[PDB]
Parts: structure tokens; C-alpha cells; sequence
């Protein structure tokens, strides 16, 4: 059962980085566990917790990652490659989310990790990609908000519907899925007979499209 | 009468 | 077979007869209530709306739009108890 | 003494920081012996070190630690009547868990605490050993053997100073026991303090509901022998006289419902005082004030009490809060599962005031939904406001697709082979989709279905199906004759109430008949039908399409899934055909049963049921000839071979297509018939009528234990089946087939026992009546699922 | 199971920019409340397949 | 399936007889006791034994022969069908020509020797589980409750109560209270021994004698001025009549009850380890444990040995000058569970089946 032999840890190091180049990662998962349970207290404890993370994350444990990385962070707040613990914190969120009409806990956590890097370290190379995946999970949550707004469109409730909307414009006042939604505020008010808010709905869609 | 039945089910 | 369909604030008739012009926000909120709905597009007015349908019934809503100025008091109520 | 610099030796998890942290003493100051020991004494109290030794080197304080061994595995080797889960809680409740360190001198603590909790399971001669395994890297292995020994049981329950009712009695409805009669399992004999407060718990409420309102428990005592292998348990009481309800008064904040009040609070002057009742006026009074929108309608009720006539008053205090409003309703949990399916069960609205029965029955139809296992619901308060809360689901989600093979045999249908697929929940959507094949020695059997559950806001259902079957009626226990068919349907569904249902929809079908042996009914309907095949040889084909609308109505009100003990069940069935089509006709069935509990306990139960069913042509023509209706079986009628009540067959003379002698055939040309034949070969009929009666019974001699699995009753059922077609003045030598008055009666007992592997079924039952050309069996055996 | 072996490796979308909404004349649009806010970072990098998330060698 | 035991029975010695014992008779009685704890033994009072049983039943016998006198039974019958039995756990008792009967239901019953006709009959607090003892025209009675009570032997009515602290857990048995100099010295289930005045009931003093641990008196003795006690799992002690002051005691406990005679104390441990120690300190003169976890007897001294039973039913005589086994016989297979009786030169005993035997030598 993927047993590891009690060779040094240079030669199980360096087979695990070859096999990470070529592409197989479950070996190397069992190796740095002997590594890290034999050496609790190594001189490189901290690229053994990195690698375990690493090996973690692309091998599909993600609850391990996760409680690996808090146990990390828990340990060296101040380590100087901590942005990169806090990007794969966001990368094992979005992989956990894995469909705009599910839960979105995990979309949220994975915004807030973004944020706390964005705006933590704005000169690291993993800002770009960091605000490019910030603003697709932005236009998620504003889409599941319109999908629960639209439902409720359908069912008959419009103080439900013209509050949903409002908390849309007053979170995500500049995403695609907000501009789609005045409409439908517009038809709840008039449909409960508040023709001046109607009026005040169709002054905003005009100045804009 | 002897109406009788090895039907075995396994969820997916 | 369809559900009932309740919506906004509840008005017991009652409560709506001990507002007048002079109150402030606080006592109106201690007589009525925390509204359910107001304007967010700059002016302050509140809107209680009571809005009931059962099954296959027919839709009863009132009305009442309070209009404060800029220093919390109450300045101008318009009710309807019935929509046309 | 100054120190300049502290230095460690033997740190190996805690760190340098946090021990100098730990330490009153820091670098540059100075140290006396004082210092020193309460330095070691902080470093004993951490926990994680055995041996501590502070010393001064030449310049520099140099400590000595030897670390605590860090646990790596707990062993269990005697745990039987111990689970090692349980005992692994208890034993990290304790302290002591994985991760941690061993202390060297608490495994006398800790092999007495085990003690103490076998002592308290029951076990008193009980003994546990600590083994410990030193490894590399200063780690243990602390591994446990216990000696359980012998347990105690319960050898006598008594109790003093009760009159009215004899020991045994009370006793008698007590979860703990001290006898277990070989031949009934009534529970094992040992004690334990839950057990003990449910039984005096049991105790009171039996002499409250009697009217001993003044019934108290004056003391429990429990002893052992010296022997220590026997507990006795005696309870010492004091039973009182009854006392009389005179009446109700109510006081408080009614918020202007008290008119509504009053009738709830109605009773019977001179009436038993009860507390389930005023518990059940409490409860009704907090649904009503909840109806208009408040949320905790506190009520507190109090009895005054008179000793000199015995009566009770009471005083009830109603403090109505204020309404509350649901500001936001969120599912969590919902990983597979999109929003709306979850959304479109709820009953409380959100943005409207709140309702609990409303959560409550938005939570009860979300489990009855049955795509997730554990459902609870929370409802938390929104922060500053003091009228608006937010209401919660969390929801455990669960496998829904299947897939099933299997095999089995059968007397008349020989060896079966069946397969099916199914998914319930089709990519999180609701839709559900099936396949199901089945293969018997007689006949072939194809499947596919399709359903959308909300096809409309309101929930009308909207489903197709398609189906290929192929049969035979060689080996069906009835005449001969080979059909291939092939149709689909189409339908809709309304849930009308919350306990009725109803269906309509449109179906078409493709049939083809063939090897149709000379008859006198299947030529008559061939006859009304326009065609004309002779009376010489059996060969013939007949090909028919038709297009039929399909409607039904189905009302359930089981107060359960499975044994019910009170309910009743009605389904009805209908369908027409429709202009342009070759067959012309309608058809009609309908099914009734009834429970009905005779007891108090819903024990002794009598069961009814009625079956019934009727259709005919419209234009003229004449009903097919295969859709007949058949009684008679081990689900219509017991004691009567399958399909063997009804008219029988008659058959020409004629010539077979080849004959081949060492056989048998009826009503053979060649072999020298010249007059009609008749026979006992079972046909059918289109009117049906069945009747059963059955009275259950708990069982002979099996305990509580599993009484919950186990039925035997005993049946009493008739029935008849008839053509109202056929033609006596014709045939004047033959029975009269359209007389509905030969009804058949039988009588017999069944039993029946849930499985893991099926629901084996048993029943023997003996006709006591029978007219002549049925035939007759006594023993039914199932064996197996379907 | 499966659907996350998709995104891990190198599965990557891009949506629709964002654009600002106007305020008509004689009115004033909601506060934002500075919750969902994407700070504007300077620097242009790698992204989508192009940026190795092997760990740093220290 | 199967069970195991931390500690094994001592299995059955082999001694050989220097006197051959005998039985002298034997007699039937109703069921016995069964397999529950009672301290119903037999009794003996101007050559007749009075023996009774847990249903009801009550007999009288010659002392010599065994011939039946007389016998009712005590348990109510509603009727031909029902019959409720009265549990009698209550030590016989004779004097005065009363017999003195406990019972399970709170029930003491006193009868005539002559015809077994109910002198009366009392109700008291719980259970009577200790031997009704007779002095001063009253009669003392220990309830599983605590409570101590005085009752009249011609009317049988309450005279005065004492009540007794008691712990959650107890053994099953109550002290037999010992009269003396006008005090009556009894003891309870929490290990403390206390005086109380028969007029009254007025408490005189209490002592702590113990050391989930339990320990009862079980009925200590008391010889010029002086109570020796004995405690379950707790010490020996002695103590002053007048003042309970402790002048010495011994780690030791059991609940069987001792015999003194001369400058000598005879007792059999919890773990049925027979042992003779002085009167003046205590210090042990001989032990033997042959018998270990025997579950044996209180002992009978019997000219000049002791005699023991076992649950196997063996009775044993054993030498008390030295401890050498000096018989042993086998009487009856059910076993012997309640103390024997040694008066007037006859030597009773009753089994837990009823069966009473009576033994002699030759």
C-alpha cells in the first residue's frame, strides 16, 4: 500500500519532484508524510508543509489542503512566499465550488481570500490572475442573485423582488446581470400600482442603454 | 405455487 | 391547490390612527413598525404596503406613504385602502 | 544572579519563543534560587515535560528537559460489551487523546477511572492494564487490556406503599425488568440510571392519569449483594386522593382575542384534572395567537387547589409579544441541487410576517421530498433589529439514481430474467428518468419512462412513456393465442388536495395478433368486428391501431408506509377511445381499502377490501377479446388456482394445421368431432367483482422486540367474474356464463415476515365452497422481492 | 469528483468587463457600501496556463 | 460466549475425620429462601425448632425426632386462584412463647407457640431484613429504611422510632441491635455505630469505624462494658460501652457475624479466611484460608469447634486452638446460606431449599 523504504530524504525529495514534472502526484503524497512524521522538526520544515500543500491540492484531498493551510498560516504569519498560501487558499475554495444557482459559500470564501491578497501584496505575480477570477466570481453571485430575483418573478412576490434588486444595485452596481435586472424592478413596482418609482426605474435604464 | 425472486439493487 | 400569498407590513387598522403630522421616525417605528420597503433614490419616504391573496381568492393591498423632511419629522401621509 | 542569555536543551515540539514566554524569568536579570524552582515548576505544569533540571553553567543558565513522549496510537484489547469508539470519547473527555504526551505516573489514574466507568455500566469486577510502548523520535503507543469479568442483573423490583394497584402491574409498563422468559424477549435484565428515571417518570404519569394529582415518590433505593451479581430496587411512594377541574380563568394581554379564547378554554364541570390537556389548550392558544403573526405567545398556567371539597382551578396568563418579519429565507447545502428545487417546497414566504407551522410543514414536505437525509432548520435574529429574523435549512444530500438485475423462477412462469435503470434527480433538476427490460418464458417486456414534476408554478407534472411488449398466452393458464404490441402515452397530473390526486392524459398503441385457434367468443368478436375467418384450421392475423384518452383519481390517508393500523386507500381508473380509430369502446376499475383498530393500542386490527371493474363497446362493436378481466389467485382470491374463476372456452370442431398422434386436441376435425367441445380452459370476462375480509391479530408467541416485522391474520374472501355478452338461447348445453350469482367463497389463515433478503409470505387457506370446473390449491409460498 | 478535475488543471473562462452605471438628472443612485470592491493593481503578469504554481524553492 | 472471573473459588479440601459425623434428622419445609439474601433461620426454645420459609409457611418440630406439631401458612389468598406470598426475610425469633417473624412487606408478625395463631400483627416503615430482638418487654426491629423501632410484644404497637442516615449505595442486610446495661448498640449501612436508650430511643453516641466503598456493623456484640464492631471492607474496632472511645483495632472487615469466648474472638473474613485473634489487642492467634471465596457461613462453635458452612452445601468443623480441619460432611447439595444454630447440645441448620438438617456425632 504505497509503502516508502527509509532512504534519505534528498533521494525521496528529488524522485517527487521528477514525478511531479512528469505528472503523478499520489507517489509523492506518502513520501512527504514519512518525511514530515520522521522529521517532525527538519531544517526545511516549511518547503515540506509547502510541497504537502502543493501535492494536497493536485491530487484532489482539498479538505486536507485546507487544513493544512490554516495550520500554516496558523504557524508563520509572517513567512515571505505567504501570498502564494493565500492564493491556493482561493484555488482550493473555487476547485471546491466547482451552475450559478448553487450554493455560494465557497464563492464567497473564495472572494475574500482574493481580496485579502489583492489587498495585501499588490506588487507579487499573482495579483492579475487574482482580480481575473475576482471579477468572474463577482458576475457569479450577481447571477445567482438574479436567478433568485427572476423565481421570485414567477412565483408573485414583489416586495421580495423590488428588495432583492435593491440589494443587487447597492452590492453589484457594476456587473452585466444588474443591468438585466431593472426590468424586472420596474415591472414590480408598477404591478403594486408605485408608478413614481416606476418612472424613477425607467429614467436610470434610459440614461444608460 | 412457488413464486420466488434473487433480485439484487446497488445504488449509482 | 395554490399557497397564500402574503406580502409587506402588517395593519391592524388601529396603529394607523395614532400617527399624526409633528411625530418623529422613532415613534412612528414604536406604533407600526420597521417598514418593509423605502425610496434608496436620494428622498426619504416610507412605504407600508399590506398585501394579501388566498387561494383563488382575489388581491386586497393598502397603502400608506409617509413623507418626512430632512430632519426626521413627519411632514405629509397619503393613504389608500384600496387599489383601482 | 544576572543572567546574559538563556539557552534550552531537549525542545522538540514547543518552541524557543514560547517557553521563554512561559518563563518569569528573561534575559538580563536577575536569579535567585526562588526563581529557578518556579521556572521548573511552570515547565512541570505545561503538560508536555517529564523530567526538568535547571542548572547554571559557567556563564550561562543551561536547562535539561526531557520531553514527555508524544502519544501515536491508543490500543483496545477486552473491550466485548464496550464499543472502541465510545471508549476512545471517554477517554479523550478525560485529557488524554492522539497528539498529546504521555504522563508517566497517571496510568493508575487512568486505569481507575476506566474502573469507575465499568463499575458504573455495571461490570464491578472489572480490570484494566496499561502497556506502554516506547518508539524512536520520543514517541509511545499506550495500549489497554481489560478483564470485563461478570455482570450484575436486576433479581427483584418492588415497591411499598401503593394500594390501589397490585407491583406487578406498574411493572409492567417499566423498561427495566427482572424476569426474561426463554420463550419471550422482552429486554435484558440490567440496570442504569436512564432507565431507572424513565420508569419512575412512567410511574407517575400512570398515577396522575388516574386523578392522584397528589401521587409523590418519597425515595428509590438500590442495593447489592455481598456477592456483588445482584441489584435490588425498591421505591418508596405515597399515593393520594383525586381531584376535581372546576374550572378555568384567563388573564393577560389577549390583544383583543378573547372571544376566541373562551371555547378552547370550554370543559365539563366535575371533570378529572389532566395535564395533557391543558398542555394541549396551552399549544392550541399559541397556534391561534401565531395565526396573525406572533411569534412567542408566551402562556403560563397555574392550579389553585382546595383540599376541603377537592378542586382545582386554573389560571392562565397569556403575554403576547410582537410580530415578527422574515427578512431572508437561504438553503445551504445544496451542492448538487439547484435553488429553485429546494425554493419551490417552502410555504413561508419570504419578505411577509412569520409563521412557525409554516417552517414546520416547508421542513416536514422537504424531507418528504426525499433527495436528503437529515433536514434542520434555524431561525436567528437580525442584529439592532428587534422585529426581523432570518430563517435557515441545512440539508445532508443523498444518492438517488439505481441500477438492478436479477433472476428468479416461478411454477407458471418458469425461469425470469429482469433489469432497470432509474434516476430520480437528473443532473439536479427534477426531472426522472427510467429504462426497465423483463424476459419470462412467455413473454418480452420493454420500457422507457420520462417525468418533469413542474411543468406549471402552480405543480401540474407532466409525463411520456414508451413501451414494446410481446406475449403469448400458450402457458397463461387460458386459451392460445400470440399478440405484439407497441404504444405510446402521454400525461398530466394535478395534486387537487393535499390527500387526492388526478391524472389525464392521451395514449396510442399499435397491436398484432396471431395463432388464434377456433372459438366461439374470439370469433364472435372477430365476427362484430367485420372479418370473416373460417372454422377449419387455426391461421389467422389481425392488425389494429387505436388512440384512447386516459383519466384517473387516487386518494391516500395511511397513517403509515408500511403494517398500517388505521386508514383507508380508494383508486379509480378509466378509459375511452377516441373517433377514428378501429376499436371503439370504454373501461372502468376501481379499488377500495380500509383499516379499522379495534383495541386501544391499535393491536387487533380488522382489514377490508373491494375490487371492482367494468367496460363494453359503444358503436356496436364488440370489447377485445384481450382485455378481459381475470379472478382468481393468491391476490384476488386465495384457495383457487391462478385465473380459474370465470366462463370457460368452447371450441369448433376442426381440422389442426398438423397433427401428430401421442398427443391430446380438443375438438379435433380428424380425429372425428363433429359437435362443440367444452372445455375448462379459463377466457375472462368484462365484469368483475371481489370482495375480502381479514382480521389480524398481534402474534403466538413473539416479544416486543421484533413485533414490528411479524403479522398473521385470518381471511375470509369471495368473488366472481362474468360476461354479459354471452348468448344462452343459443347454447342451451352449457353453464349460463351470464349469470352474476355464482360467487365463490374461501376461508383460510396467512402469515407474513419482513427480511432482510424479501418479504416471505405464507398462507394456507381451504374453500369450503366451489361450483364444478374450478379447480383448487391450498399452500401459497413468496419467497423474494417482485 | 469528476467536474473538479476540470477546473484544477487548467480549465479557465473569462466573463464581461465592468462597466459604471449613470446617475440621471434629479437623482442620486444607492450607496455601494464598499463591500464587493475590486481595487485597480498596476503591473501586467501571467494568467490562464501561463503562471507555474509550482512551490517557490525556499 | 463465555464468562471469566478475576478471582477463582478454593476448591474443596481433603481432611481426613478424626470423628465421624452424623444426621441426626432431616426435615422438608416449602421452597426455602431460594437464591435471595435473608437472615430467616431456623430457632429452638424448649425442644421444639420453629422454621419458616420466604412464601409463608411455618412449621414447628420436635427437637429430637422432628415430628411436626403444628403449621400455618401467613400468605393471603383471594380467593382459590390468587395467592400473593408474604415474603418473610425477618430472623425467627422465640421467647415468651412468641414468635417474633419479619417479612418484604413492611409486615412484622407475632405468633403463638401453642396453635400458630397470630398473637398480632404491625406495619412498619420498609423492610425488616434484621432478626426482631426481644428485650426489656419491647422489641427492636432495623428496617431497610433506616429505622429503627420499638414495638410492643403483648399490643405490638410503635413505641418510639430512631431514623438512620444511609448512603446511595448499601449491602443488602440491616444490624441486629444488642442490648445491654439499658442501651441498645445497633448499627447502619454509612459504618457508624451508635447507643440509643430503649425508653425513649434517646441517642447516646455515635462512632466512625470504617477506613465506592461500603461497610455495615452487622450486628456488633458487647462483653463487660466493652462493643467490639466489625465492618465490610473497613476495620475491627473496640470501643467503651459508655463512651464508644476507640482503644484498638485491626484492618479487617466482613459482615458474618462473630463469635467471643474466654480471651479469644473468632471471625470469618469477606474472603472467608477463618481467623482467632486475642480480646486484649487484637494480635492474631492463628488464621487459616483453605477456604477462599467460599462463600461460607457464620461460624457455630460446637464443643469447642467451629463449625462452617459453604455454598456447596460442605459443612466444616474446624479446631479452634490451632485451626486443623478436624471433619467435614456433606449434607445437602443447594447449599447453606443462613447461620447455623447451636443450643441445648443440638447442633440446627437450614439449607437454602428448607430442607433443616440436625447434627450429631458417634
Amino acid at each position: 500500500k504505497e509503502e516508502v523504504p527509509d532512504n534519505p530524504p534528498n533521494e525521496i525529495y528529488a524522485t517527487a519532484q521528477q514525478k511531479l514534472q512528469d505528472g503523478n502526484w499520489r507517489q509523492a503524497i506518502t513520501q512527504l508524510e514519512a518525511l514530515d512524521n520522521r522529521y517532525p522538526f527538519g531544517p526545511y520544515s516549511q518547503q515540506v508543509q509547502l510541497d504537502l500543500i502543493y501535492a494536497y491540492y493536485k491530487n484532489a484531498d482539498l479538505p486536507l489542503a485546507q487544513a493544512a493551510i490554516d495550520r500554516f498560516i496558523r504557524l508563520n504569519p509572517t513567512h515571505p512566499n505567504i501570498d502564494y498560501v493565500m492564493y491556493m487558499r482561493g484555488l482550493t475554495n473555487m476547485a471546491l465550488d466547482d451552475r450559478s444557482d448553487r450554493d455560494p459559500q465557497h464563492a464567497r470564501a473564495a472572494f475574500s481570500d482574493f481580496s485579502k491578497l489583492v489587498r495585501g501584496y499588490p506588487n507579487s505575480q499573482y495579483t492579475t490572475d487574482a482580480t481575473k477570477r475576482l471579477v468572474f466570481l463577482k458576475d457569479r453571485l450577481a447571477k445567482y442573485e438574479y436567478s433568485v430575483a427572476e423565481y421570485y418573478t414567477e412565483r408573485g412576490a414583489w416586495v421580495a423582488v423590488v428588495n432583492r434588486v435593491e440589494g443587487m444595485l447597492r452590492d453589484y452596481p457594476d456587473t452585466q446581470a444588474t443591468r438585466d435586472a431593472l426590468p424586472l424592478m420596474e415591472n414590480a413596482y408598477r404591478q403594486m400600482q408605485m408608478n413614481a418609482q416606476a418612472e424613477k426605474v425607467a429614467k436610470i435604464i434610459a440614461a444608460n442603454s | 405455487w412457488v413464486n420466488a425472486f434473487a433480485r439484487w439493487s446497488k445504488s449509482f | 391547490y395554490r399557497p397564500d400569498i402574503n406580502q409587506g407590513n402588517y395593519l391592524t387598522a388601529n396603529d394607523v390612527s395614532k400617527i399624526r403630522v409633528g411625530m418623529t421616525q422613532q415613534q412612528v417605528a414604536y406604533a407600526l413598525g420597521t417598514p418593509l420597503m423605502s425610496d434608496p433614490f436620494g428622498t426619504n419616504t416610507w412605504f407600508y404596503v399590506f398585501r394579501q391573496q388566498p387561494g383563488h381568492e382575489g388581491v386586497t393591498q393598502q397603502t400608506l406613504t409617509l413623507t418626512f423632511n430632512s430632519s426626521g419629522v413627519l411632514t405629509n401621509i397619503d393613504n389608500k385602502p384600496a387599489l383601482s | 544572579f544576572v543572567v546574559k542569555d538563556i539557552h534550552f536543551e531537549g525542545l522538540q515540539r514547543v518552541a524557543v519563543g514560547a517557553a521563554l514566554l512561559s518563563m518569569p524569568v528573561r534575559t538580563g536579570d536577575t536569579v535567585n534560587d526562588e526563581d529557578i524552582s518556579n521556572t521548573i515548576r511552570a515547565l512541570f505544569a505545561t503538560g508536555n515535560f517529564e523530567d526538568v533540571r535547571v542548572l547554571r553553567d559557567g556563564d550561562t543558565l543551561l536547562v535539561q528537559v526531557k520531553e514527555r513522549p508524544t502519544i501515536a496510537s491508543i490500543t483496545f484489547s477486552g473491550n466485548k460489551s464496550v464499543k472502541d469508539d465510545m471508549l476512545k470519547q471517554n477517554l479523550e473527555a478525560s485529557g488524554v487523546r492522539v497528539g498529546e504526551s504521555l504522563d508517566r505516573t497517571t496510568i493508575a489514574d487512568i486505569e481507575k477511572g476506566l474502573e469507575d466507568f465499568y463499575y458504573s455500566v455495571g461490570k464491578y469486577s472489572a480490570s484494566v492494564k496499561a502497556v506502554v510502548t516506547p518508539l524512536p523520535r520520543n514517541r509511545v503507543d499506550l495500549k489497554l487490556v481489560f478483564q470485563e469479568g461478570v455482570s450484575a442483573e436486576i433479581q427483584q423490583i418492588n415497591i411499598v406503599g401503593n394500594h390501589a394497584f397490585t407491583t406487578d402491574e406498574l411493572i409492567s409498563h417499566f423498561q427495566l425488568r427482572d424476569e426474561v422468559p426463554w420463550w419471550n424477549v422482552v429486554g435484558d435484565r440490567k440496570y442504569q440510571k436512564q432507565k431507572l428515571a424513565g420508569d419512575l417518570e412512567t410511574l407517575r404519569s400512570y398515577y396522575l392519569d388516574r386523578g392522584y394529582a397528589r401521587f409523590n415518590i418519597d425515595s428509590t433505593q438500590v442495593s447489592l449483594t455481598p456477592d456483588k451479581k445482584g441489584i435490588y430496587v425498591t421505591v418508596n411512594i405515597t399515593e393520594g386522593d383525586q381531584y376535581k377541574l372546576s374550572g378555568v380563568e384567563v388573564s393577560g394581554n389577549l390583544a383583543g382575542h378573547s372571544a376566541e379564547i373562551e371555547q378552547l378554554t370550554k370543559i365539563e364541570p366535575g371533570e378529572l384534572y389532566n395535564g395533557t390537556k391543558v398542555t394541549k389548550m396551552e399549544d392550541d392558544i399559541k397556534k391561534l395567537l401565531g395565526r396573525y403573526g406572533y411569534a412567542y405567545p408566551r402562556v403560563q398556567s397555574m392550579p389553585e387547589i382546595n383540599d376541603a371539597d377537592k378542586t382545582v382551578k386554573l389560571r392562565v396568563n397569556v403575554d403576547a409579544g410582537n410580530r415578527f418579519y422574515v427578512r431572508k429565507i437561504r438553503f445551504e447545502g445544496n451542492d448538487t441541487s439547484k435553488d429553485a428545487v429546494l425554493r419551490r417546497e417552502m410555504r413561508q414566504m419570504e419578505g411577509a410576517w412569520l409563521g412557525s407551522d409554516l417552517v414546520d410543514q416547508g421542513k416536514e414536505r422537504l424531507n418528504r421530498l426525499g433527495f436528503f437525509e437529515t433536514v434542520d432548520t434555524d431561525t436567528q435574529r437580525v442584529p439592532g433589529s428587534p422585529d426581523q429574523v432570518d430563517v435557515v435549512y441545512k440539508v445532508k444530500e443523498r444518492n438517488t439514481g439505481s441500477f438492478n438485475f436479477g433472476i428468479g423462477y416461478g411454477t407458471e412462469s418458469g425461469v425470469s430474467f429482469q433489469a432497470g435503470v432509474q434516476q430520480d434527480n437528473w443532473l439536479g433538476t427534477g426531472y426522472a428518468v427510467g429504462i426497465n427490460g423483463t424476459k419470462n418464458d412467455y413473454q418480452t417486456y420493454a420500457e422507457l419512462s420520462v417525468t418533469n414534476p413542474y411543468f406549471t408554478v402552480d405543480g401540474v407534472s407532466l409525463g411520456g412513456r414508451l413501451f414494446y411488449n410481446d406475449f403469448q398466452a400458450d402457458d397463461a393458464d387460458l386459451s392460445d393465442y400470440t399478440n405484439k404490441s407497441y404504444g405510446t402515452d402521454v400525461t398530466l397530473g394535478f395534486p387537487i388536495n393535499e390527500y387526492n390526486s388526478l391524472r389525464a392524459g392521451l395514449g396510442y398503441v399499435h397491436n398484432s395478433l396471431s395463432n388464434m385457434q377456433p372459438q366461439v367468443a374470439m370469433w364472435r368478436y372477430l365476427y362484430s368486428m367485420g372479418e370473416h375467418p373460417s372454422t377449419s384450421d387455426q391461421d389467422n392475423s389481425f392488425k389494429t391501431d387505436d388512440f384512447t384518452f386516459n383519466y384517473g383519481w387516487t386518494y391516500n390517508k395511511l397513517d403509515r408506509g408500511y403494517f398500517p393500523t388505521d386508514g383507508s386507500r380508494v383508486n379509480l381508473t378509466g378509459k375511452v377511445t377516441i373517433p377514428g380509430s378501429d376499436n371503439e369502446y370504454y373501461k372502468v376499475t376501481l379499488d377500495t381499502a380500509t383499516y379499522v383498530p379495534i383495541d386501544d393500542d391499535h393491536k387487533w386490527v380488522v382489514l377490508g377490501r373491494t375490487r371492482w371493474g367494468y367496460g363494453d363497446g359503444l358503436g356496436g362493436k364488440e370489447m377485445p377479446f384481450y382485455e378481459n378481466f381475470y379472478a382468481g389467485g393468491s391476490s384476488t382470491v386465495r384457495g383457487f388456482q391462478s385465473n380459474t374463476i370465470g366462463p370457460k372456452a368452447v371450441y369448433f370442431p376442426h381440422q389442426a394445421s398438423n397433427y401428430d398422434p401421442d398427443y391430446d386436441y380438443e375438438c379435433a376435425t380428424q380425429d372425428g368431432a363433429k359437435d362443440l367441445c367444452k372445455s375448462d380452459d379459463a377466457v375472462g370476462g368484462n365484469a368483475m367483482a371481489v370482495a375480502s375480509l381479514e382480521f389480524i391479530t398481534p402474534t403466538p408467541f413473539i416479544s416486543d422486540k421484533y413485533a414490528n416485522s411479524v403479522r398473521t391474520s385470518f381471511f375470509w374472501d369471495m368473488g366472481t367474474v362474468w360476461d354479459t355478452n354471452w348468448d344462452s338461447s343459443q347454447y342451451s348445453g352449457y353453464p349460463d356464463y351470464s349469470d352474476p350469482s355464482n360467487i365463490r367463497m374461501s376461508a383460510g389463515i396467512a402469515l407474513q415476515w419482513m427480511s432482510p433478503l424479501g418479504p416471505l409470505v405464507f398462507s394456507y387457506a381451504q374453500p369450503f365452497k366451489k361450483y364444478d370446473g374450478d379447480k383448487a390449491e391450498q399452500f401459497q409460498f413468496n419467497i423474494g422481492k417482485t | 469528483r469528476y467536474k473538479r478535475q476540470v477546473s484544477g488543471d487548467e480549465a479557465y473562462l473569462e466573463a464581461a468587463p465592468l462597466a459604471e452605471l449613470h446617475a440621471p438628472a434629479g437623482m442620486i443612485l444607492p450607496v455601494t457600501s464598499g463591500d464587493y470592491a475590486i481595487p485597480v493593481t498596476n503591473g501586467s503578469g501571467a494568467v490562464g496556463k501561463a503562471l507555474d504554481i509550482r512551490p517557490p524553492a525556499q | 460466549n463465555s464468562e471469566e472471573d478475576v478471582v477463582k473459588m478454593s476448591p474443596l479440601p481433603t481432611v481426613e475425620n478424626q470423628f465421624t459425623p452424623t444426621t441426626a434428622w432431616s426435615t422438608s419445609v416449602g421452597s426455602g429462601i431460594g437464591n435471595f439474601y435473608s437472615n430467616l433461620h431456623p430457632a429452638l426454645a424448649d425442644n421444639v425448632v420453629y422454621a419458616a420459609d420466604r412464601a409463608g409457611l411455618v412449621k414447628a418440630l420436635n427437637a429430637d425426632d422432628g415430628k411436626e406439631i403444628w403449621s400455618v401458612s401467613l400468605a393471603e389468598k383471594d380467593g382459590w386462584f390468587s395467592k400473593e406470598p408474604a415474603l418473610l426475610s425477618g430472623g425467627v425469633t422465640v421467647s415468651g412463647g412468641h414468635v417474633y417473624i419479619g417479612s418484604e412487606k413492611a409486615q412484622v408478625y407475632a405468633l403463638n407457640t401453642s396453635d400458630g395463631t397470630v398473637a398480632w400483627q404491625t406495619k412498619v416503615a420498609g423492610e425488616a431484613l434484621s432478626r426482631p430482638v426481644v428485650s426489656d418487654g419491647l422489641v427492636l426491629i432495623h428496617t431497610s429504611n433506616g429505622q429503627l423501632q420499638a414495638l410492643n410484644e403483648a399490643d405490638g404497637a410503635v413505641k418510639w422510632t430512631v431514623n438512620l442516615d444511609m448512603p446511595s449505595l448499601s449491602l443488602r442486610g440491616e444490624s441486629a441491635p444488642t442490648t445491654a446495661f439499658g442501651a441498645a448498640v445497633v448499627g447502619g449501612d454509612n459504618g457508624r455505630v451508635s447507643a440509643v436508650l430503649m425508653e425513649q430511643g434517646q441517642m447516646i453516641w455515635q462512632q466512625r469505624i470504617s477506613q465506592r466503598l461500603s461497610d455495615v456493623d452487622t450486628t456488633p456484640v458487647v462483653v463487660n462494658g466493652v462493643v467490639f464492631a466489625l465492618a465490610y471492607n473497613g476495620n475491627l474496632t473496640a470501643l467503651d460501652l459508655r463512651s464508644g472511645q476507640i482503644m484498638w483495632k485491626r484492618e479487617l472487615g466482613s459482615v458474618n457475624d462473630f463469635i467471643v469466648d474466654g480471651n479469644r474472638i473468632y471471625l470469618v473474613d469477606q474472603n472467608d479466611r477463618v481467623m482467632a485473634l486475642t480480646i486484649d489487642g487484637g494480635v492474631t492467634l492463628w488464621t487459616q484460608s483453605d477456604l477462599l471465596h467460599r462463600l461460607l457461613t457464620s461460624p457455630v462453635l460446637y464443643n469447642g469447634n467451629l463449625v462452617v458452612g459453604d455454598s456447596e452445601g460442605y459443612l466444616h468443623w474446624i479446631n479452634v486452638e490451632d485451626g486443623r480441619f478436624v471433619a467435614q460432611q456433606k449434607v445437602d447439595s443447594s447449599g447453606f446460606q443462613t447461620e447455623p444454630v447451636a443450643a441445648d447440645g443440638k447442633l440446627l441448620i437450614q439449607a437454602k431449599d428448607g430442607t433443616v438438617y440436625s447434627i450429631t456425632r458417634w
